[PDB]
RNA sequence: AGGUGGUUAUAACGUUGGGGAUCCACCUCUUCCCAUCCGAACAGAGAAGUUAAGCCCAACGGUGCCGAUGGUACUGCGUAGUGGGAGAGUAGGACGCCGCCG
RNA sequence: GAGUGUAAUGGCACAAGGGUGCUUGACUGGGAGACAAACAAGUCGCACAGGUAGGAAACUAGAGCAUAGUGAUCCGGUGG
RNA sequence: GUUAUCAUGAGGUAGAGCGACUGAUUGGAUGUCCAGAUAAACUCCGAAUGCAUGAUA
C-alpha cells in the first residue's frame, strides 16, 4: 500500500492451461481478446491426474 | 560417602544448634526408628559404619532410611600450623542435628529385631538416642 | 582514545569529551555564547 | 468405632495457664466446626490413652463438662518433640449435614495363587475418605484371587460403598 | 477476487448448513497466508540474501523483508545481528488472487499434500522447491485461519481447492 | 493485544501526570466508533463538574467540533478555563484534534 | 598458606531519614536508597541517586498500595 | 449493557448459561488526514449487516487471594518467675464494596 | 523465570527494557534547605533572570537506572 | 539532658518455610505425581528488643 516499494507490472492476465484472468505479475510476451495479458502453462489442476 | 554432587561456596560459617528439633522428629516411612537426644555434628563416616551395621542385621529383608544428609563443609589447620592465613584444608562435611531429630528408619521387620538392629546402629553414633515405635503400630500383627 | 574536546567561536569555550577513533570529524554543536546571548555553532579546535 | 470421652472446663490461655495444665498430666483440647465457635476444655492422660495409641480409629463421642455434648473425630495430635508425649488435641466436630475426609485403614483380606513367593504386600497403609460420618467403614477389606504374577491394584480401580477415593488416584494400594 | 466471490457468494452458504452455526461470525475465515524461508547459509555468505528478496517479490507481487536473528548459537556461526530470513504477510485480496496461483499451478507444477495442523486449525506448507511457482530453496506458507479446531479448518481448506490428501 | 490492553497501558501513561483540580479542571474524550464524548472532571472531588456528547446532537470530524463547542458553553457558564487536555489512550488526531481545536479556540485554554 | 579475600569498602549510610510523623522543611532529604525502596508521593522529588527530599513543608506520610508499593508525601496546609 | 475515579484481589482469574429496543462492539471500503512487508495495528470514510467473540447480568468454591481460636517456636527483664508472642497448618470467608456524569 | 555496555546488590511494566522523528539542557548567572562528617574532602537539591530543544498542550531537559573508573600542595604549559 | 507512658513510623534478625525464588536433597509411584526435608552470602513470611519524632510526668 505504501507509494513507492510495491514493485510494478502486477496486472491482471489469464493463464492457459492446455482462462481465467488473475492479478499477477509474470507478463508473458503475448496478447489475447481487454484481459490482453496472456501466459501459456502446462497442465493446470483442470489437468494434473492425481489433483483430478 | 553421603555428601552434595556440588556447592556453591567451598566454605561455611559455624553456626549454632540451638532448640529441639521442629521438623523431622515423627516417623513418616517406617515403623521404628531411633532420635537424637543432644545436639552434635554427624559424620559421614559415622553414618556409613551406623547404616552397615543395622543393614547386616535383619538379614536381607527390610528397608532403611538415613532421614539426615551431611551438607556443611568443614576444615582443620592441621599440625605445626599457627593460628591465622585464613582457613584450613577441607575435611568432608558433616550433619547438625538437634535433640529429637529421627535418624534411622526400619520396615519390614517384627519388633524384636528392628529393637535389635538399631541399637547396634546406635553404638557407633556419637550421640545417646532413643527407640520410637509409631503410635498407630499393632503390637498383634507383625 | 576517549580525549579532551574545546568547541569555541572575551571567546566562548566549552570543555567536554569525545573518542577520537569513533567521532573522527570535527565537533560543531548549537551552544550558549555568553557574550551574546544566544545560541551559535561551537566547533572543535 | 466409638469411644467415650470426657472432659473439665478451660477458662485460661497463654504459656502460664497451659504449663500449669500438664503439671497435672492434662491435656489441652478444643472442639470446633461448622456453626458455632469453638469449646475449649480440659481432657487426661489417661482418659485418652486409648483413643490414640491404638491401630483402631473410633467416633469419639465427646462429653464436654459445663458446655454441652457433642460428636467429634480426631484432628490433630501435638506431641513433644523429644519426651513424645501429647501436649495438644483438637477435635473437628461431625454431623450429618456434609461428608468429611479421613482416612481408614485399609486391609488385604487368602493371597493370590501360589504368589510371587511371600511378597503379598501392603503399601499403601491408610486412604482417604469423604463420606458421612455414619457411612465410614471400620475397615477396607479387598479380597486378592487373580494375577498371581507381577500386578498391582491401585486406587481408582476399587470401588466399596457410598465413599469418595481422594485417596490421590492412580497410585499403588498393593503389589506383588 | 477470483475464490473472493466463491467463497461470500458460495463457499459461506454451505459452512453455516453443515456445523449449523446461529449466525455468520461463526463460519472459520482464513485472514492471511505468511511466506518465509530460512537462510542459515547466508550466515558465511550474504550475497544470498538480497538475492532471496527480489525472487520472494516476484511470486506475491508485493515487497518482502529480511528477518534478523534473535540468538546467539555458535553451531549456526549466529549471532543477535544477522539477517537469516526473508518474509512477506499477504492479507485481503492480496492473498486471495495469490491463493488461486498456487491451487491451480503451484501444486499442479510439483515432482499431494500432508493432513497435520497445529492444532488450533492453521494449516501451515513447507515446499522444498521454489521453482514451483510460474514467477520463479523452499518456503513456509503458513494459512492463519479464523476456526477453533481442525473440524472447521479442514473444511474451510478443501473448500478452497487445496489438494490435501485421503 | 486486544485492542483494549494497549489503550489501558496508554491510559496509564497519560495519567501519570495529567490531572485535574478545582482549578484548571481535567478534559477527558471518549471516542466511539459512531458517536463522541467529552467531560470535566475534578479528581481530587473525583465528580464530574460539566459534560457534553453527539448522542442527542457531515462526515464524523465534522461533528466533532460541535462537540468541541458544546463543552465550551458549559464551561463558560460554570466559570471554567485553562482546562487540562488528556488524550485517555487516543492518538492526537483527527476528530480528537478537531475536539481539542474547538475547545481551545472557544473560552477554554485546552 | 594466605588468602585471596580482604577487601571491602565504605558504607554509605542508606535509609530514612525523617520518619511517618515528623515534620519537614522544604528541601530536606527524607529516604537515602539504592533504587526506589520507596516512592515520590505528593509534594516529594527524587534526585540522581533516588533521593527523596520535600518540595514543600509539611507532616510526612508513608503510604503502602497495590501491590505492597510504598509511597511518601507531604501533607501541608 | 456506556465514561471516569476511590478502596493493597475478600476486588483477580476462570467455568456454564442469557443479552440486542438504544448503547458498546464486531462489521464494510481505503479517494482524504495518517500508518506498516500488510488499512493486521493506527487513522479516515459509513450503517449494508450480525450477539458469534469482547462487554454486561445470573449461578458456581473450580485456580489464585484472605484467614481465625487454641497450642507451639522465639524472645525483653530476671535467675523459675514475670511480660510480649510468631511462621506453618486447621475451622472458615469470599464470584467485591463505594462516588460522580449520560 | 530475559534485558538493563561492565562485579555485586537494590531497582525497573505508566517500564529505568526495545524502536523510530526531530534535536544538543553533556545550557550562561545559580544553591532556600538537607545528608554525611576529626579535618581536608564527598552527596542530593533550589528560587528566578537570559536564551533554547521536543510537544497540540500540560509539561520535561544544568548528561547517562543507581552505587567503582582515582591523586592535595609546590612548580611549569596553553586560551582569555 | 535523662527515664517512663501514650501516639506515630521504617525494618528483615530470632524463629519459620521451601509446588514463593536460587542452590542442595530422601524414598516411592513412575518429564507427571505422593510423601520427607536444608542454607552466612535462599526468602512467599516474621517477632521480642532496639531506633526516630511529638506530647505529658
Ligand atoms: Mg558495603
Ligand atoms: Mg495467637
Ligand atoms: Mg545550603
Ligand atoms: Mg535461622
Ligand atoms: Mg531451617
Ligand atoms: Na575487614
Ligand atoms: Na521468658
Ligand atoms: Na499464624
Ligand atoms: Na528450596
Amino acid at each position: 500500500m505504501k507509494k513507492g516499494i510495491h514493485p510494478e507490472n502486477y496486472r491482471p492476465v489469464v493463464f492457459k492451461d492446455m482462462i481465467f484472468i488473475t492479478r499477477s505479475t509474470m507478463e508473458a510476451k503475448e496478447t489475447i481478446e481487454v484481459t490482453y495479458p496472456l501466459i501459456k502453462v502446462e497442465i493446470s489442476n483442470t489437468s494434473h491426474p492425481f489433483f483430478t | 560417602m553421603l555428601q552434595p554432587k556440588k556447592t556453591k561456596f567451598r566454605r561455611q560459617q559455624k553456626g549454632r544448634m540451638k532448640g529441639f528439633a521442629q521438623r523431622g522428629n515423627q516417623l513418616s516411612f517406617g515403623s521404628f526408628g531411633i532420635k537424637s537426644l543432644q545436639s552434635k555434628w554427624i559424620t559421614g563416616r559415622q553414618i556409613e559404619a551406623a547404616r552397615i551395621a543395622v543393614t547386616r542385621y535383619m538379614q536381607r529383608q527390610g528397608q532403611v532410611w538415613v532421614r539426615i544428609f551431611p551438607d556443611k563443609p568443614i576444615t582443620k589447620k592441621g599440625e605445626g600450623v599457627r593460628m591465622g592465613k585464613g582457613k584450613g584444608a577441607p575435611e568432608g562435611f558433616v550433619a547438625p542435628i538437634t535433640p529429637g531429630r529421627i535418624i534411622f528408619e526400619v520396615e519390614g521387620v517384627p519388633y524384636e529385631i528392628a529393637k535389635e538392629a538399631l541399637r547396634l546402629a546406635a553404638q557407633k553414633l556419637p550421640v545417646t538416642t532413643k527407640f520410637v515405635v509409631r503410635h498407630d503400630y499393632d503390637i498383634q500383627n507383625q | 582514545l576517549e580525549c579532551t574536546e574545546h568547541k569555541e567561536s572575551g571567546i566562548s569555550r566549552y570543555i567536554t569529551t569525545k573518542n577520537r577513533k569513533n567521532t573522527t570529524q570535527r565537533l560543531e554543536l548549537k551552544k550558549y555564547n555568553p557574550i551574546l546571548r544566544r545560541m551559535t555553532l561551537h566547533k572543535e579546535i | 468405632k466409638t469411644f467415650q470421652l470426657t472432659g473439665t472446663p478451660r477458662a485460661e490461655f497463654g504459656k502460664k495457664a497451659a504449663k500449669a495444665i500438664r503439671k497435672e498430666d492434662q491435656i489441652p483440647a478444643v472442639l470446633y466446626g461448622g456453626k458455632g465457635e469453638g469449646v475449649n476444655f480440659i481432657v487426661s492422660q489417661d482418659a485418652v490413652r486409648n483413643l490414640i495409641y491404638s491401630p483402631e480409629i473410633f467416633l469419639v463421642e465427646l462429653t464436654v463438662e459445663g458446655s454441652g455434648s457433642y460428636k467429634a473425630i480426631l484432628k490433630e495430635i501435638q506431641f513433644h518433640p523429644v519426651t513424645d508425649r501429647i501436649i495438644h488435641i483438637d477435635f473437628l466436630q461431625v454431623t450429618d449435614e456434609k461428608p468429611v475426609v479421613m482416612e481408614v485403614p485399609v486391609v488385604l483380606t487368602h493371597a493370590e495363587g501360589v504368589k510371587a513367593g511371600g511378597k503379598l504386600s501392603l503399601e499403601m497403609r491408610k486412604l482417604k475418605v469423604k463420606a458421612l460420618y455414619s457411612e465410614i467403614p471400620e475397615k477396607l477389606d479387598i479380597d486378592v484371587s487373580d494375577l498371581q504374577l507381577g500386578k498391582t491394584i491401585q486406587v481408582g480401580e476399587l470401588h466399596f460403598e457410598g465413599l469418595t477415593l481422594m485417596n490421590a488416584k492412580n497410585a499403588v494400594v498393593c503389589a506383588v | 477476487a477470483n475464490l473472493k466471490k466463491d467463497y461470500q457468494e458460495r463457499i459461506v452458504p454451505a459452512l453455516m448448513k453443515q456445523f449449523g452455526y446461529t449466525s455468520v461470525m461463526q463460519v472459520p475465515v482464513l485472514k492471511k497466508i505468511v511466506i518465509n524461508q530460512g537462510l542459515g547459509m547466508a550466515t558465511g555468505d550474504k550475497k544470498i540474501i538480497d538475492v532471496a528478496v527480489s525472487e520472494l517479490t516476484a511470486i506475491t507481487g508485493q515487497k518482502a523483508v529480511p528477518t534478523v536473528s534473535k540468538k546467539d548459537i555458535s553451531n549456526f556461526k549466529l549471532r543477535k545481528k544477522m539477517p537469516i530470513g526473508v518474509m512477506v504477510t499477504l492479507r485481503r485480496e492480496q492473498m486471495y488472487e495469490f491463493l488461486e496461483r498456487l491451487v491451480r499451478i503451484a501444486l499442479p507444477r510439483i515432482r499431494g499434500i500432508e493432513s497435520k495442523l497445529d492444532g488450533r486449525g492453521n494449516y501451515t506448507l513447507g515446499i522444498n522447491e521454489q521453482i514451483i511457482f510460474p514467477e520463479i530453496l523452499g518456503m513456509n506458507i503458513t494459512f492463519v485461519t479464523s476456526a477453533q479446531s481442525d473440524e472447521e479448518g479442514y473444511a474451510l481448506l478443501k473448500e478452497f481447492g487445496l489438494p490435501f490428501k485421503n | 493485544v486486544t485492542k483494549e490492553q494497549r489503550r489501558q497501558k496508554i491510559k496509564a501513561r497519560v495519567r501519570g501526570k495529567i490531572s485535574g483540580t478545582q482549578e484548571k479542571p481535567r478534559l477527558t474524550v471518549f471516542r466511539s466508533n459512531k458517536q463522541i464524548y467529552a467531560q470535566l472532571i475534578d479528581d481530587i472531588a473525583g465528580r464530574t463538574l460539566a459534560s457534553a456528547s453527539s448522542l442527542k446532537l457531515g462526515s464524523k470530524k465534522e461533528i466533532a467540533a460541535k462537540v468541541g463547542d458544546e463543552i465550551a458553553k458549559a464551561a463558560t457558564e460554570a466559570g471554567i478555563s485553562t482546562v487540562v487536555f488528556d488524550r485517555n489512550g487516543y492518538l492526537f488526531h483527527g476528530r480528537i484534534k478537531e475536539l481539542a481545536d474547538a475547545a481551545r479556540k472557544g473560552g477554554l485554554k485546552f | 598458606g594466605s588468602s585471596k579475600n580482604g577487601r571491602e569498602s565504605e558504607s554509605k549510610r542508606l535509609g530514612v531519614k525523617v520518619y511517618g510523623g515528623e515534620m519537614a522543611k522544604a528541601g530536606n532529604i527524607l529516604v537515602r536508597q539504592r533504587g526506589t525502596v520507596h516512592h515520590p508521593g505528593e509534594n516529594v522529588g527524587i534526585g540522581k541517586d533516588h533521593t527523596l527530599y520535600a518540595l514543600k513543608s509539611g507532616v510526612v506520610v508513608f503510604t503502602r498500595k497495590k501491590n505492597d508499593r510504598s509511597y511518601v508525601s507531604i501533607k501541608t496546609e
